């Protein structure tokens, strides 16, 4: 399927054991793929791209109207995978209970802030070695295939430079900062939003769906 | 004795060298950097708590300090002898090990004036300015680090003085601090690593936690990460060791053991330096 | 000119001496340990890949080769100055230029020679040993060949500038690690949080030229591109002109060293 210049690309409410492969969401608005209790499913190969704001004339949402490109909500069992959401306000938000689904070999490229996680729960987003992309990741592929060392510890001030001032990544591969996230990695400093991809991605997947 | 003569002329020439003055100064830079606009890695700006301070501060330490006292000390023996003045002062009725341990506390008491007036400005500018921290952590942490990071210098001036008595320029006295510098730092943690990752599958597995403590960079890390530090939990290569070398003495006792069997050394060496 | 004659003193001062034996073999143990052993954090092995050991290579370099620059430099001219022999030097016909211009090319050609050789041995040895992954290394390890040692020559300037001033040798060594001390660790930590004081307002337009005003952020842009606004011919451009102003300004200071 194909969504242009919406105000919802794609509202999956409320059912069960569907397949949403091989979709895909252009220039949106207010979300991407909103996702309410949604189990057994098989979520695969979708592409979101910026999914605007609810910005029309002289105004600011304070604090709100924020896009997004997976609002995923209250879903405990999807197969969540090959999925590139890109240029988004906010990407895979995180509420309610979505435990046991499995996250794997996402693409999340040139968000604001790349997830909203919520629960007081542990839930890592990387089924048998295999994480997401995370462009706000930071260095670290020492193993040739090796995905990735650090997990990706999601921290929403990070995001915020790394796409506003792409070039920030360069400042903090110095050994020194370097050894200060070495440091902050150890020392926990914010507390943990509980996502982390054991298994990051240094090669960007999903590369089949970028343009077709 | 008269070493206290020595080590006064040596304080003498820190005051006239803008040397204490540039030692305390960029030190304590670094330490004022590393809690206010140190966290900013992670994008929180400011904040003091007490276990990150001193451990990013710790490892940027374990670099700094290693090579200052190397920088101050690698010339007190070569430099002389060139400078002309070591001849004369032989003359004197000084031992050559009195000479070199009056350098040695000389510049020892010149590293650790400097850090002591460093984060003398850097322990008020967190306990004056900084939102309710508990103040007897604060003191004793940073208690521990002073000692920590003096000792260190202490170590590395030793080792300074063991190379400037086998050396016979002052260039080459500078590379070979810069290389004994290099050597522990980037070298003896690497090495060992590796050690253990590929030599040793189960090679041997009772004997890589131990071995940590010939480096004095690592024992100087793990004394002031583990601590009495909260949620210690360690990282690589500190992990190995971090459980269990048995000590909460044992490190500070072969940190001294190091400076003494260094200052032997120095005494050695320098007892044969001339032809 | 016929800055030549210091350009070999300083040459033979190197061979005499044993930094070419430190230097080198500095680079060469560091360079096989990061292309061997560096990977041992997961799995000890050799040449994951080129680019690998390139960035962490480069990584170890900003902290280290701008030290070395800063510790073959000070007592350049302020040491001279000490022993007496530089007054000496001064009365024949050269000049104050030539001389810290033949002092700069005798030590960039100690630090290019070590470089060369060093990490030349680093690139033979990963031929030889690891498999025939790749041969056309060249650009990749030239151009670390090119920038390290203009890297060397930048820092190297920066310690004839603050020597030129200094009076005793062993001051100039508190205003070098100053330099060094700056570049490293003040200019990264301050950019950083300037940025994160100016939330959003910083006007991102103009951070990657601010990161032009460190020679350590060129440096590793520099071995950073395998596959920016800045080209990489201005990539280079800017650290030549680093090299420019820091020479003209230590000929500036040398003038009036007396």
């Amino acid at each position: 399927n194909v969504t242009r210049r919406t105000r919802t690309g794609y509202a999956l409410m409320q059912s069960r054991k569907l397949t949403v492969t091989g979709n895909r969401s252009e220039q949106d608005q207010n979300y991407g793929i909103l996702m309410n209790y949604i189990t057994y499913s098989t979520i695969t190969g979708n592409f979101v791209s910026d999914v605007q704001r609810g910005d029309t004339g002289g105004d600011s949402m304070i604090s709100g109207g924020e896009g997004k490109a997976l609002f995923i909500y209250n879903s405990l069992f999807n197969t969540i995978e090959n999925n590139h959401f890109e240029k988004s306000s906010l990407g895979i938000h995180l509420t309610a209970g979505s435990e046991d689904n499995r996250i794997s070999g996402n693409a999340f490229v040139g968000n604001q802030q790349q997830v909203k996680y919520v629960a007081s729960r542990t839930q890592e987003w990387s089924v048998d070695g295999r994480g997401n992309y995370w462009s706000d990741y930071l260095g670290w592929d020492r193993n040739n295939d090796g995905l990735g060392d650090i997990a990706y510890e999601p921290n929403d001030n990070v995001d915020r430079l790394l796409w506003l001032y792409p070039q920030v990544r360069l400042l903090m591969n110095s050994p020194s900062i370097e050894v200060l996230r070495w440091v902050q990695r150890a020392f926990p400093v914010i507390k943990s939003p509980g996502v982390q991809d054991s298994h990051p991605l240094m090669k960007l997947p999903t590369e089949k769906l970028l343009t077709e | 004795n008269q070493v206290w003569n020595i080590a006064r002329k040596e304080l003498s020439d820190g005051l006239r060298n803008r040397w204490l003055l540039a030692i305390s100064l960029l030190f304590a830079v670094l330490a004022v950097g590393i809690a206010w606009l140190g966290a900013a890695a992670s994008g929180q700006l400011g904040f003091t708590s007490i276990p990150a301070t001193i451990a990013s501060l710790a490892s940027l330490a374990t670099f700094l300090m290693p090579l200052i006292a190397l920088l101050l000390a690698y010339d007190a023996i070569v430099g002389e002898d060139e400078g002309g003045t070591l001849m004369l002062l032989l003359t004197y009725p000084l031992g050559r090990g009195q000479i070199l341990l009056g350098k040695f506390v000389g510049h020892g008491l010149i590293l650790a004036l400097a850090v002591l007036i460093g984060f003398g400005c850097a322990a008020l500018a967190i306990a004056l300015l900084v939102e309710g921290v508990e103040l007897g952590m604060l003191f004793w942490a940073f208690g521990r680090f002073m000692i920590s990071s003096t000792l260190l210098g202490w170590v590395f001036l030793a080792f300074a003085y063991v190379l400037s008595g086998k050396v016979n320029e002052k260039s080459s006295a500078a590379g070979l601090a810069l290389g004994v510098w290099f050597l522990f730092v980037l070298v003896f943690d690497l090495v060992l690593l590796a050690l253990l990752v590929l030599s040793e599958g189960k090679f041997n597995p009772e004997l890589l936690p131990w071995l940590l403590l010939l480096n004095p960079t690592d024992i100087y890390r793990l004394i002031n990460l583990s601590g009495f530090e909260g949620s210690g939990s360690a990282m690589g290569v500190l992990s190995l060791g971090a459980d269990l070398p048995v000590p909460a003495a044992v490190l500070w006792l072969c940190l001294l053991a190091w400076i003494g069997v260094s200052l032997l050394l120095a005494y050695a060496i320098f007892r044969r330096r001339l032809t």
